[PDB]
């Protein structure tokens, strides 16, 4: 059994569309346990100034009970069957999924449908969650990494929809109405914009059957079955500096505009990010790590950690890096980090990509380690590519990448571009934008 | 020699800037620049100008006085014969 053969012998992903426009996909295995859920193409980006934080507010009630079954009843039923009910809401994507015994795939599907369609939106529960959410905002306000990424979007996409955070504003949370949440749900949780995904030991035909039975409510007009294209979010080379010398370490995030899901270049960017990789003070590897930046970080004690990223979206994305450092080592870190980015565009090696490619393969294989992670892939894939992409296709694409390709693609999105910068904490040593902007050319 | 990083203890200040390429080099010349040049000029003219005006006068006088004293005084030859 060779890597290739194992990739080809992986069960295919089945997809079937209902008349209402919903899509049902699943990957079959021989596991007594499974995961199934509905991936909705909704999120903060779809909200506006008045209902920002609604999709999040909803994410809080999506588990507090439906019309057919109030809170206690809803919970008991799920708990008593050993099933796990989780989910999340992001900027362009939302999800509600359940982990359970394949033996219950059908009852689950019924439960899912009931959650996405008949949420009780208990008037009293709403005021109760209003206070919970407000506490979660204070908890997250201490999460530098997330404060930093929020700020990164706040400036990189200033003036637009991606600038908003997923959780929403304090004013919105304090005044969102039972009607607003309701409106949100009806406006966005719609068949053509949803995907019923499942993985494990399940019959695609049994899945699609229960699907037909519970995901009904078809649409009449044309405006109800058309998936709205969102208005473009303008990228802006800029920076937001939130200084507080009272914080122990500083977080910095720099990024250029990314291509967006459908673009093939993304395979190259991910290889590129693989070369620079990531690091943190507990990587036993130490000073021998392959990632040059990681090596320098260790030798010069440049940071506590650093990480690259290539966040995608429908029509845009953020390609960059983030690091945490002591107030006195920020400048050298940023220096080396930008240095490496220059190296990418200019002097990438075949060896470098050979390694990065292997690293990338095992990384994609890791994101399919369990029923939930695989289910997440399916949901996301159909929702972003409108079709599942096998590990064999990815590997096909990854294999085509070479040093020259990395250089051209990287030169394309990085070289001499105006980045977006977010710095939080004791950031006095971080030099100005103009200085950083110069680190964008020559290497 | 090396100072960035140990200058001041600062807290709770956010700043926002744009790349030089996203903005205009010399914006709002008429709605902002000139109006301000006028403001600035105005708020200083009566501080600066005055002493220089006086210097100018003293100059004008002293110069004219010097030349005046070079002229002839007809009353020095009235009864000359």
């Amino acid at each position: 059994a060779t890597y290739a053969q194992t990739l080809q012998n992986i069960p295919e992903t089945n997809v079937t569309t209902l008349d209402n426009g919903l899509r049902v996909a699943s990957e079959e295995s021989s596991q007594p346990t499974c995961t199934v859920g509905v991936w909705i193409g909704a999120g903060s980006r779809y909200e506006n100034e008045k209902n920002n934080g609604a999709g999040y507010f909803v994410e809080h009630l999506a588990f507090k009970g439906t019309k057919k079954r109030p809170c206690a009843a809803f919970e008991k039923e799920v708990e008593s069957m050993g099933a796990h009910f989780n989910g999340y809401t992001s900027r362009e994507q939302t999800a509600f999924y359940i982990k359970a015994l394949s033996k219950d795939m059908p009852k689950v599907v019924e439960l899912l449908a009931d959650v996405v369609q008949n949420c009780a939106l208990e008037e009293s529960q709403i005021e109760k969650e209003r206070g919970v959410i407000l506490q979660e905002l204070k908890e997250m306000d201490n999460d530098m990494t997330n404060v930093t990424f929020d700020y990164l979007h706040a400036t990189a996409f200033q003036g637009t929809a991606l600038a908003r955070t997923v959780e929403g504003t304090t004013e919105n949370i304090k005044h969102l109405t039972r009607a607003d949440l309701a409106s949100y749900i009806d406006t966005h949780f719609k068949a053509p914009r949803m995907v019923l995904a499942a993985a494990g030991g399940i019959s695609h035909k049994e899945l699609v059957d229960a699907a037909r039975q519970h995901f009904s409510g078809v649409s009449f007009t044309y405006k109800e079955d058309a998936v709205p294209i969102l208005p473009r979010c303008r990228f802006t080379g800029s920076e937001i500096r939130a200084r507080d010398d009272a914080l122990p370490v500083a977080h910095v995030a720099l990024a250029v505009e990314g291509p967006g899901w459908a673009d093939p270049d993304n395979v190259v960017l991910h290889v590129a990010n693989a070369i620079i990789g990531r690091y943190d003070r507990t990587f036993g590897g130490g000073k021998h790590l392959s990632s040059r930046l990681a090596a320098l970080a260790v030798e010069h004690k440049l940071c506590h950690s650093f990480q690259t990223f290539n966040t995608s979206y429908s029509d845009t994305g953020l390609f960059g890096f983030h690091f945490v450092a002591d107030p006195l080592s920020i400048d050298d870190m940023m220096f080396c980090a930008q240095g490496e980015w220059m190296r990418l565009c200019t002097s990438t090696t075949e060896s470098e990509v050979k390694r990065a490619k292997n690293h990338l393969r095992s990384a994609m294989v890791a994101q399919l380690d369990g029923t939930t992670p695989v289910c997440e892939t399916i949901g996301s894939h159909l929702l972003n590519y409108g079709r599942r992409i096998s590990l064999e296709e990815w590997d096909s694409r990854i294999s085509a990448v070479d040093a020259r390709m990395v250089r051209d693609v990287c030169s394309k999105y990085i070289y001499d571009k105006c980045p977006a910068l977010a710095a939080v904490g004791p950031i006095e040593q971080l030099l100005d934008y103009n200085r950083i902007r110069s680190g964008m050319y020559w290497i | 020699g090396i100072h960035f990083g140990n200058l001041a203890r600062v807290r709770h200040i956010i700043t926002y800037s744009l790349s030089p390429f996203e903005q205009r080099a010399i914006p709002n010349i008429f709605s902002d620049a000139l109006p301000n040049v006028w403001r600035r000029f105005s708020s200083q003219v009566f501080k600066v100008a005055p002493p220089f005006l006086g210097a100018y006068l003293l100059y004008s006088w002293g110069t004219q006085e010097f030349e005046r004293l070079k002229r002839k005084n007809p009353a020095d030859y009235e009864n000359d014969q």
